[PDB]
């Protein structure tokens, strides 16, 4: 800005950035998706594992 | 002496030539806005592709 010697659109670019500054808003969306998934994964997991084990020792 | 008549006749008949900040605005790129902040699109959003992917792969591990 000390470069501009022209500067009041630096003002003006700096309070339009610190304005938009949240230009874009936090997304956690992976929570209602990732827990389903969750436990659909999980059941066949359990299940998978429990059956190979048994047949080991069988 | 016609060091003094030159530094004298130049610096009080014009110091600075004309200019105008309002013709410089045509000639550089003016700031624009970024459009939209976005919110990312709920990826695979509940058990519908769940129910879908469970029956879809039922596929087992050999």
């Amino acid at each position: 800005r000390s470069v501009l010697k022209n500067t009041s659109v630096i003002d003006k670019i700096e309070s339009y950035v610190k304005q938009y500054k949240p230009v874009k808003i936090d997304a956690s969306k992976q929570l209602q998706v990732i827990e389903s998934f969750e436990k659909h994964a999980m059941t066949n997991a359990k299940e998978t594992e429990s059956l190979v084990s048994k047949e080991l020792k069988d | 002496n016609v060091i003094q008549d030159l530094y004298l006749r130049e610096l009080k008949d014009t110091k600075l030539a004309p200019s105008t900040l309002q013709d410089a605005e045509g000639n550089v790129k003016p700031w624009n806005p970024p459009q939209k902040p976005n919110l990312p699109e709920l990826e695979l959003q509940g058990p519908e592709a769940l129910k879908a992917y469970t029956e879809q792969n039922v596929e087992t591990a050999h």
